[PDB]
């Protein structure tokens, strides 16, 4: 038959012609199972490769190359063919400690197409070091040469498949995926490898689930139906829209059927090499509404003169229905190209080149020396040639970097069923040359598969769970921003007393608002205080121009002159209120204004007392009146009140501090008013409390004798001025209790100026009136009346 | 010593053997292991003792000799494949044929006692299955070796990982921990255990928060992932070295204590058990095997070593060249190893299967053709073999069944000991009363996830397999828009939402309604004030020619009473729904009449002050002009300036009816608000100056005892106005925003009542009750 061709050096093969998709005493042969077409395709590829070696006189001249292909089941039959290959021509395999002198029947073996059988065959062959170039086996366990010394490969491992998947996800900006594996070892290792790889590229896995192993052509149980319903419900409820599947193609019919039944659409499925080229699933022709079906598969290399050769055409070494099965799938195989066929082609060519180099042939003659399998392995480890514009050389880890290819399923039989969209180069670990992909969206937009929306400019990122890439966006509170260069996970406030608005990434400096010389209310208050100051200066000039008069002598001469000078000083330091509040400014203000005002009010009160209530008190305590008249009662009272005010103002300075303060007004954080007392309400309340305690007794004493002429109607004018001061203080207290803002300083200054104006006018202006316009009442002879 | 010479023994049926006797390419040469291992020699001697005991017995294998070929296989499979090929070779020949199927073979060994290593057992079983050679392997544990599809002739004497993992899952479910983290070693043992436990947890409802692989001697990321989830029960299905590295790193980083469910690999290993500082790593709960022990094995080992020391027997009579040059002290540490019983029972199982296959009684065994190895398999399943008084059975999948003990570590003087606190014979039965946990008190460490979310909550999937949900409550003002939402959505900022609500409720208005108790009381006060104004007006218009009203104004007094009544009337328009016109016209309507009455009172005060504290020369001209048409022009000017100020502040300062949607908790607001202290202050300034002038000109005066004090009433009216409004302002700035209009009307009504009871009421008292003081010489 075609499974055997005698030659100088045989070349064993292992191709899965049949698979199981529906008692140990009866051994089920591979013939009873359903016929697979890929196995016969690869077998014909190997036959064509050997036949081309035979044609080529430049490669292996005068050395006929043969082969012995044995049908190997998927799992069931994997030991007998190895024993056949290693047995001698008599089917006897000797046992010895060392096998260097041993000459096997075959010189090399093309390994099985599934990883488990490859592992078993390589485990058996490790004793004799028979070169075994497996194809289409993608397990990472074959990458190490400690336990597989004589195992080579012509297909990139699952490492490069996973890398291509991750690069495809990165290119389209997907960071929230779903992994579905199978109960078999292949799915589990692929899922674990993808999970290990994807964690370092800022891509998270929403959830991983295992699809129960379920061959087709058999009815499903209730437990597996419930399991599939649960899987599909979990898939639909999650927000991820990129589903990678690591499962053999046989177990995916029921899952996709359940997905169609559940009416779930909008998933960008990513396929491993197992079912990315499976023709039956594409022929199902109802998945076109699910979404785009990407997949990872080996790049197709067009072999010249292979389609015509393929179309031209012991135990477990026969098949009958292979040709009939391949007849139906001929067109799709021709259109889709050859992907795994080139792997077998290259493996056979590598064996041929290793034999040619080992024999040392000079393209004319060959030495025809006996070749041991270990010598062939040592030679094939160091082959480096070309084949269809592809370099064939083996890495130290037993792999040749064949270009991968991301393929997208296209539901149109007029062209290739699996249209290539991208190419991956394992040598540089780079995925490049990406073409347009027909997406399933409304207007061909790349589907979005991100768990968390991008945060708005100036929004703190708060982790929501275990997954790093998922977060929630919460606005930073007023007064802070985000320094994206430093960290975006926590707001960083702006120092230097500057405030920020909501969702604002640039702190702005607060403007320092304060009393300034060129404004309207300050100019009005300055004009009022100037009018008062010139009025009081004129009063003082008049008083010094008119002395030795009953008006100024019955009244306290030194007392009134001192009060006038203190009012002059207070008016002259009034503009110290305006301007930049410094330590000296507040020191002078609080050591001058309250002192002067308090001593003026104390003088007024003691004068009212001595003019009204002294006469009445003269009746009860006579010796007290003698003490009062012998000394200078009003002067000692004024001194005592002055020292008490000194004590209280010193305690106020020691309590509330001296440094000018910055208070953030509720109207506009952007502004910051500066007063000099950090605690101003309590200080003003204390000052007004002492002043009003003195004022109530002063005004009561003035009222008690308001009709007595005394010192030219002193009680009446004291009463008028003191009631004016009381009303002004009440107005200030109420306005303070019902307002707090920028106008506090100007209102306080206005009230102080008005109080000084009251004390000046309503107590001295009558005196100026009588002195100037009434020159008859100031004569000494009028003292009698 | 020549101990290795005893590794063979001729007999009618000879058993194979693959033991780890020794320990650790270009040419195809089998590697040679020269290092010596005590465990392998102990197991080989156990098998030899079992074979000798079977030969000794007369009721088992009667008149038949059972042999053994104990071959040394290292942990590597390359060195182990050669003994297997020797086993499958024809007896007396060194060549193994490559036949079509198993039936044509004539193997030299009846059965094989499989390798201890399960990774080696994989290759050995897959090789033997083609020839259907019955191999029973001690120590091979992981589950996929039980698959009859690829291992039709692989049995074992130790339980699979499936039963112990089922026991662990049942323990976690029974103790309530359905939110656990699963870890495993990077070798095949850990991966298979992780897959099996994943299946069992999915079946039992348990949730795996993080499934990860601790690398063999990275770990930091695994610990970080475990700590990220709030998990207090961690199943570590790892080998000894991986567990030791894990616990050493956890000691270095001071990881918080957790309940470590231990696999049998490191549950009883002294390396992990004796780690310094390990006591602070929570409780360790494992499932140790419950198997009998050979009570005479050490005696046999000592006696056989001594008998081998004698040269007479040794001369009277390689696989382990290093096994000859040993002493007793080189093996004394491993006599009490529980795999010796497994080897013993495996040999007994093969012997009993052979006895059943030959079908013979205790007296003898009939002669027949030699039995092929593949004929044992028909009787090795369904096989009941008694080993040391305890019966064992081979399941349909070659699995033996035995009980388990839940052992937990305790700590006293850094001495960890194992106590049985449970038993697993297919159904877990724990005694948790005696269990001492690691927490502050003796309480079970809780580790539970919410399988379902309570109604009205948002659900966030959590776990490596989306097993449970995290219920999160969000603060008021938010609602769950749809059940599948991952975050509750806000509603329209004009509607309120209660805490933990499926939907929001609309915000309805709440202003000062006509039915509120405060408005009712203020309405009664307004009624009383208006009645007083009407009575005073009636008295002032009936006794209009009397000296009382003539001195106290005249037409002007009645005009002021009308104005006070109109102020009381304008009080009415504050409450109710804030129409823009009403809220705009609140204040001007309040001050327009009050301005008129205050100006009339000020005219009276000015007349009194002019007649009192001025020279007669100016008085004779001021008094005759301040009463009459000039007084009317003065009151008209006051009203006109009030009108001008009111219209200017109405066109410039906007009184707005704003709807503060975010003031009341469950309701909106309709606040009629104007400029802060600017609008009403400016409208109030004219009245303030008018009242202050009246008070200043009236409050001090000479009241002769023979006349009438016409200043007391005006002084007290101004005082009532001032004190009531000075008290009103803080109430304006302090009372709740709803009752602000009520405060305003209360202030206006109190001002009117004070003015009345101070000025008009004392006049009316003597105008109505005691008309004996109405003489012109007393008033004018
Ligand atoms: C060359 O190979 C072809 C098929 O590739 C085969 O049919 C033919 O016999 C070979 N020899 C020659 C001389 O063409
Ligand atoms: C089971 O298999 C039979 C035979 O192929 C098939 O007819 C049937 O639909 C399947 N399902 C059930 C539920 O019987
Ligand atoms: C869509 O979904 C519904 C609801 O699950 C399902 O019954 C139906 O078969 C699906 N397909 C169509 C075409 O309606
Ligand atoms: C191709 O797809 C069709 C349409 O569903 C299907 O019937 C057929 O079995 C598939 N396979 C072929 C023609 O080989
Ligand atoms: C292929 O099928 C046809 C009928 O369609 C049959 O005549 C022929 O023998 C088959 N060929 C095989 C089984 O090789
Ligand atoms: C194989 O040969 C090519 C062509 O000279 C060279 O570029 C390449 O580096 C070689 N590869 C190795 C592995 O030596
Ligand atoms: C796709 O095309 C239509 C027609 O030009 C355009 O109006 C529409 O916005 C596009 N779709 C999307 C989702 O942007
Ligand atoms: C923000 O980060 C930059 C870059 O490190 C640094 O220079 C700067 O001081 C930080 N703060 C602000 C307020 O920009
Ligand atoms: C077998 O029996 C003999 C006596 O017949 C005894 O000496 C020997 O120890 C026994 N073997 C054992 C117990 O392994
Ligand atoms: C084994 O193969 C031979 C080949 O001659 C066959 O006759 C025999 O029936 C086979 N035995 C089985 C399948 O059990
Ligand atoms: C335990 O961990 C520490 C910290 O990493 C390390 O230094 C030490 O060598 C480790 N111990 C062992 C026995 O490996
Ligand atoms: C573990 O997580 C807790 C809780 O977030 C944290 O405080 C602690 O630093 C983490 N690390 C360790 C080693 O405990
Ligand atoms: C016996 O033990 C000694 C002491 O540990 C050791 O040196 C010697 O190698 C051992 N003999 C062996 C392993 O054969
Ligand atoms: C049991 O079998 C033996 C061997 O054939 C035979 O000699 C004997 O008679 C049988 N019966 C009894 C009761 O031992
Ligand atoms: C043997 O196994 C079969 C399986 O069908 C069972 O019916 C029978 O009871 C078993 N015999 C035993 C356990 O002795
Ligand atoms: C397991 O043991 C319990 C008692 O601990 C017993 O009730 C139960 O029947 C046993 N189960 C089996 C399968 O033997």
């Amino acid at each position: 038959s075609d499974f055997y061709l005698p030659g100088d050096y045989l070349l064993g093969g292992l191709f899965s012609l049949h698979a199981n998709m529906k008692n140990f005493l009866q051994v089920p042969m591979c013939k009873e199972y359903e016929v697979k077409v890929i196995g016969y395709n690869l077998m014909q590829a190997m036959r064509f490769a050997v036949e081309e070696i035979n044609n080529d006189s430049s490669l292996l001249p005068g050395v006929l190359l043969g082969y012995e292909i044995v049908d190997v089941c998927y799992i069931s039959n994997n030991v007998q063919p190895v024993l056949y290959f290693l047995a001698h021509e008599d089917n006897l395999l000797p046992i010895q400690e060392d096998y260097s002198n041993y000459i096997s029947r075959v010189v090399a073996v093309i390994g099985p197409d599934n990883s488990e059988s490859v592992m078993t065959v390589a485990n058996f062959l490790s004793l004799f070091l028979l070169p075994q170039i497996t194809y289409s086996a993608i397990s990472d366990e074959l990458r190490d040469k400690v336990r597989f010394p004589a195992l080579l490969r012509t297909t990139p491992s699952a490492d490069h498949h996973i890398e291509a998947m991750v690069q495809l996800m990165l290119h389209f900006r997907w960071n929230w995926i779903i992994v579905l594996v199978s109960s078999d070892t292949y799915g589990r290792d692929n899922g674990q490898l993808l999970g290990e790889r994807v964690a370092r590229r800022d891509i998270c896995i929403a959830f991983q689930e295992t699809l129960p192993t379920l061959q087709p052509n058999q009815n499903m149980t209730s437990e597996e139906r419930q399991r599939l319903v649960t899987i599909v419900d979990k898939l639909q409820q999650s927000t991820a829209r990129v589903v990678v599947v690591f499962s053999p193609d046989l177990t995916l019919y029921h899952f996709f059927n359940e997905v169609l039944r559940q009416n779930f659409t909008g998933a960008v499925w990513i396929a491993s090499e197992s079912w990315a080229i499976d023709p039956v699933l594409h022929n199902l022709t109802e998945l076109r509404h699910l979404g785009t079906f990407l997949g990872i598969t080996i790049q197709s290399v067009p072999i010249p003169g292979f389609s015509e050769f393929r179309e031209w055409g012991t135990c477990n070494q026969e098949c009958d229905n292979c040709l009939n099965a391949t007849l139906s799938f001929n067109t799709i195989l021709r259109l889709s190209g050859e992907r795994v066929v080139y792997s077998v082609y290259s493996a056979v060519y590598a064996v041929a080149h290793a034999l040619h180099s080992l024999l040392g042939c000079d393209k004319s003659t060959c030495t025809k020396r006996v070749v041991y399998p270990w010598q062939l392995l040592e030679e094939i480890w160091k082959v480096n040639f070309t084949l269809l514009d592809h370099q064939i050389f083996f890495d130290p880890q037993g792999d040749v970097a064949l270009h991968l290819e991301i393929v997208q399923w296209q539901w149109d039989r007029s062209q290739n069923p699996f249209q290539s969209v991208a190419s991956y180069y394992p040598l540089q670990r780079q995925l490049k040359n990406i073409q347009d992909i027909s997406w399933h969206t409304i207007n061909n937009t790349i589907p979005m598969s991100m768990c968390s929306k991008r945060c708005q400019s100036g929004q703190k990122k708060k982790p929501v769970g275990i997954h790093v890439c998922c977060f929630e966006c919460i606005d930073c509170l007023p007064g802070t921003f985000l320094n994206h260069t430093e960290d975006e996970y926590e707001c960083q406030a702006c120092p230097n007393n500057e405030w920020s608005y909501q969702s604002e990434t640039s702190c702005f400096k607060r403007q320092l608002v304060f009393l300034e010389w060129h404004e309207a209310p300050t100019i009005a208050v300055a004009l009022l205080a100037a009018l008062g100051f010139l009025s009081t200066l004129a009063i003082l000039v008049i008083f010094w121009r008119h002395f030795q008069t009953p008006i100024v002598r019955s009244a306290g001469g030194p007392m009134c002159f001192l009060m006038l000078t203190l009012l002059l000083v207070a008016y002259m330091v009034v503009p110290v209120y305006v301007g930049p509040p410094k330590v000296s400014t507040c020191l002078c203000r609080q050591a001058l204004f309250p002192l002067c005002f308090t001593i003026c009010i104390s003088c007024i009160a003691v004068r009212s007392f001595q003019i009204v209530c002294a006469f009445k008190m003269a009746s009860r305590f006579p010796r007290a009146y003698s003490y009062w008249v012998r000394y200078q009662g009003p002067y000692v009272s004024m001194a005592f009140i002055t020292v008490l005010k000194m004590v209280i103002v010193v305690i106020g300075m020691l309590a509330t501090g001296l440094s000018p303060t910055t208070r953030t007004d509720p109207d506009d954080p952007k502004i910051t008013i500066v007063s000099c007392n950090p605690n101003y309400r309590n200080s003003l309340l204390f000052n007004t409390s002492l002043d009003l305690l003195l004022s109530v007794v002063g005004f009561s004493f003035a009222y008690m004798g308001k009709e007595l002429p005394t010192n030219y109607n002193e009680a009446k004018f004291i009463t008028l001025s003191m009631t004016f001061y009381f009303t002004s203080s009440v107005s200030l207290c109420t306005f303070m209790s019902a307002y707090s803002g920028v106008l506090v300083t100007i209102v306080d200054l206005l009230v102080t100026v008005l109080n000084l104006l009251a004390i000046s006018l309503g107590y001295f202006g009558p005196k100026c009136y009588m002195i100037l316009f009434y020159p008859e009442r100031n004569t000494p002879a009028y003292f009698n009346s | 010593l020549c101990l290795s010479q005893q590794l063979r023994m001729k007999g009618d049926y000879v058993l194979g053997g693959l033991f780890p006797l020794g320990e650790a390419r270009t040419r195809p040469s089998s590697p040679v292991c020269t290092r010596f291992s005590s465990n392998g020699l102990l197991w080989a001697l156990a098998m030899k003792m079992a074979v000798e005991e079977i030969n000794n017995k007369s009721d088992l294998l009667p008149g038949l000799r059972l042999g053994y070929d104990l071959f040394d296989t290292c942990s590597e499979p390359v060195v182990a494949m050669k003994p297997s090929l020797m086993f499958l070779a024809k007896a007396g020949s060194r060549d193994i044929a490559a036949y079509c199927n198993y039936t044509q073979y004539q193997p030299r060994v009846l059965a094989v006692i499989g390798p201890h290593s399960s990774e080696l057992a994989m290759v050995t079983g897959k090789f033997f299955s083609f020839f259907l050679m019955p191999q029973v392997s001690y120590g091979a544990s992981m589950e996929l070796l039980s698959a009859r599809e690829t291992f039709p002739s692989f049995f074992r004497t130790v339980p699979s990982d499936r039963v112990q993992l089922t026991a662990a899952a049942e323990l976690l479910q029974e103790f309530g921990w359905n939110w656990v983290a699963a870890l495993g070693s990077d070798d095949e043992y850990g991966r298979q255990g992780l897959s099996i436990f994943s299946a069992l947890a999915a079946a039992r409802g348990i949730c795996i928060a993080h499934e990860g692989l601790v690398p063999l001697p990275k770990v930091q990321d695994v610990l970080h992932q475990v700590n990220q989830s709030s998990v207090q029960v961690v199943l570590l299905f790892a080998s000894v070295h991986a567990a030791h590295a894990l616990f050493n790193y956890s000691i270095s980083s001071r990881l918080s204590p957790k309940v470590w469910v231990a696999s049998e690999a490191w549950l009883t290993s002294d390396l992990v058990m004796g780690l310094p500082g390990m006591a602070q790593m929570g409780t360790v709960l494992g499932f140790l095997q419950r198997g009998a022990q050979l009570h005479e094995f050490p005696q046999y080992v000592k006696t056989h070593l001594a008998l081998a020391t004698d040269p007479a027997f040794c001369s009277a009579l390689q696989r382990c060249p290093q096994c000859d040059c040993i002493t007793l002290q080189n093996v004394s540490a491993g006599l009490n190893h529980h795999q010796t019983f497994s080897v013993y029972a495996a040999v007994y199982s093969v012997a009993q299967a052979l006895h059943n296959t030959l079908q013979c009684n205790a007296s003898g065994c009939p002669a027949q053709d030699p039995v092929k190895p593949w004929q044992l398999l028909e009787n090795m399943y369904n096989l009941t073999f008694h080993v040391g008084g305890l019966p064992l059975r081979f399941d349909s999948s070659g699995n033996v069944d035995m009980e388990y003990d839940l052992k937990l570590w305790v700590w006293q003087g850094s001495v960890p000991r194992l106590h049985d606190v449970g038993r697993f014979n297919g159904s877990l039965r724990t005694e948790r009363l005696k269990i001492r946990w690691h927490t502050s008190d003796n309480q079970k460490p809780v580790s539970r996830c919410s399988r379902q979310c309570q109604e009205g909550q948002v659900r966030r999937v959590k776990g490596f397999h989306s097993c449970c949900y995290d219920c999160v409550d969000c603060e008021a003002g938010s609602y769950r828009q749809n059940p599948d939402d991952i975050a509750c959505t806000f509603c329209g900022q004009d509607e309120w939402s209660p805490e933990r609500s499926t939907r929001c409720f609309r915000r309805r208005s709440r202003f000062l309604a006509w039915g509120e108790p405060a408005v009712l009381l203020l309405l009664l006060l307004l009624s009383l004030a208006l009645g007083l104004v009407l009575a005073a007006l009636g008295l002032f218009v009936h006794h209009r020619d009397s000296p009382l009203v003539q001195a106290s104004g005249g037409p002007l007094a009645c005009f002021g009473l009308v104005c006070l009544g109109l102020v009381c009337l304008s009080v009415l328009l504050f409450p109710g729904q804030p129409s823009p016109a009403r809220c705009l016209a609140q204040q001007p309507l309040s001050h327009l009449p009050l301005t008129g009455c205050l100006s009339t009172l000020f005219l009276q005060a000015a007349e009194i002050f002019v007649e009192s504290e001025l020279p007669l020369s100016w008085a004779d001209r001021l008094s005759g002009c301040l009463r009459g048409p000039w007084a009317w022009l003065v009151v008209l000017l006051a009203m006109l300036v009030e009108v001008a100020l009111c219209t200017w502040y109405l066109v410039a300062f906007p009184p707005e009816v704003v709807t503060d949607w975010h003031m009341l908790p469950t309701e909106a607001l309709v606040h009629c608000r104007t400029r802060s202290w600017v609008s009403f202050g400016l409208a109030h300034a004219t009245n303030a100056t008018l009242a202050f002038l009246c008070f200043l000109g009236t409050f001090l005066v000479r009241s002769q005892p023979g006349r009438y004090n016409r200043a007391r009433g005006l002084t007290f009216a101004m005082l009532a106005y001032f004190i009531t409004w000075v008290s009103f302002v803080p109430l304006l700035a302090n009372v709740q925003v709803v009752l602000r209009p009520a405060v305003q009307m209360g202030a206006l009504l109190l001002c009117v009542l004070g003015i009345l009871a101070a000025f008009h009421l004392p006049r009316c008292y003597l105008l109505m009750r005691q008309p004996g003081l109405n003489t012109p010489e007393f008033f004018l």
